[PDB]
């Protein structure tokens, strides 16, 4: 959200602070619920800059 | 001295809310005193203090 910091508000993706739209989010616990651990989703770890 | 950034680092903080200063600011300005009041109370008022 713009107004937040962090691994998942600026390491990874940032919401500008003029942002206006709708984020939308639900429970696919289902599908992403992968036996093999579902490794394959990444993001970068603390960049030294914003 | 405080390492007020990387205090913040640690994930394991879950209600992290600085109602005083932005928490990436804590590195700059210089604090004439500290409190460090320290406790645990119910996972549902958390958010009550």
């Amino acid at each position: 959200a713009p107004g937040q910091t962090g691994k998942i508000a600026d390491y990874n993706y940032k919401l500008p602070d003029d942002f206006t739209g709708c984020v939308i989010a639900w429970n696919s616990n289902n599908l992403d619920s992968k036996v093999g651990g579902n490794y394959n989703y990444l993001y970068r770890l603390f960049r030294k800059s914003n | 001295v405080a390492d007020y950034s990387v205090l913040y680092n640690s994930a394991s903080f879950s209600t992290f809310k600085c109602y005083g200063v932005s928490p990436t600011k804590l590195n700059d300005l210089c604090f004439t005193n500290v409190y460090a009041d320290s406790f645990v109370i119910r996972g549902d008022e958390v958010r009550q203090i």
